[PDB]
């Protein structure tokens, strides 16, 4: 079920600053 | 500076 | 962490605090890779030139933490160590070389909004995401200085090149490490600090979605200082390892 939060992921949510990491994986 | 914890997990 | 920011609620689930029994204090960070199986360094537990030299009946793993020290009535859960395994090949006399042990718990521990364990790279997922110039994200409440959180910090961090971080250290540097932080040129700041090592770094999948452990917060000198940067434990050069006790 693993990396998968339930709180996010799990709900379509985005964490504020994850567009950070994404962004970067050009 | 933590505060006390249950003592049935001791 | 310096220069990090207060972690959202529910952001890191698989986020675990070593914490000392007695006195009651804060070890190290670590993750929750399955429900009863916990990822951290294993300076954390061993360390000779510090008599350092935890055992199972030493410590207490607390896991759905945002707080650093209250003790979240209903959200986390306090559990004990039913043993321990460090890498027989952990060096700690040299360079830290394979800084990473496995916790297996007492009893499995349930998943909730809080508590929620992280995947572990498989070698396609490691091959794409460890390049140099990708952000990982690291947690902890560790030192915010070179003091203390009341929440979870977090930072997000660029993998740098093995050049750059041979050439910042007179540390001996192997395959089972990488290093991570800005260049005082990017001038940004962030990086681990004490109390943070044992933690995770961790990269989310652009492809599936999901959160990769792929570090293990392990050493650095000093904190946030120019030209240096943090070593981590390759978890996935590790994984055959990891295999090995988990079944075994
Ligand atoms: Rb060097
Ligand atoms: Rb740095």
């Amino acid at each position: 079920d693993c990396g998968l939060r339930p709180l996010f992921e799990k709900k379509s949510l985005e964490d504020k600053t994850e567009r950070e990491l994404l962004e970067s994986y050009i | 500076d933590f505060e006390e914890i249950p003592g049935e997990y001791l | 962490i310096v220069e990090g920011s207060d972690a959202e609620i529910g952001m890191s689930p698989w986020q675990v605090m070593l914490f000392r029994k007695s006195p009651q204090e804060l070890l190290c960070g670590a993750s929750l890779i399955s429900d009863r199986w916990v990822l951290t360094a294993a300076h954390c537990l061993l360390y000779p030139p510090w008599d350092k030299n935890f055992t199972e009946n030493d410590l207490l793993v607390r896991i759905g933490k945002h707080s650093r020290t209250r003790y979240e009535r209903n959200i986390e859960k306090i559990s004990m160590l039913e043993k321990i395994y460090i890498h027989p090949r952990y060096n700690w006399r040299e360079n830290l070389d394979r800084d990473i042990a496995l916790m297996k718990l007492k009893k499995p521990v349930a998943f909730s909004d809080y508590i929620h364990p992280v995947c572990l790279p498989d070698r396609e997922t490691a091959a794409s995401l460890l390049q140099a110039g990708y952000k990982g994200r690291v947690t902890g409440w560790g030192n915010l200085k070179e003091g203390q959180p009341s929440v979870l910090q977090v930072v997000n961090l660029p993998i740098v090149e093995r050049p750059v971080c041979k050439d910042s250290t007179r540390i001996r540097i192997t395959d089972n490490m990488f290093c991570a932080g800005y260049k005082p040129d990017e001038g940004k700041r962030g990086d681990a600090c004490e109390g943070d090592s044992g933690g995770p770094f961790v990269m989310k999948s652009p492809f599936n979605n999901r959160w990769y452990q792929m570090g293990i917060v392990s050493w650095g000198e000093g904190c946030d200082r120019d030209g240096k940067y943090g070593f981590y434990t390759h978890v996935f050069r590790l994984k055959k390892w990891i295999q090995k006790v988990i079944d075994q």
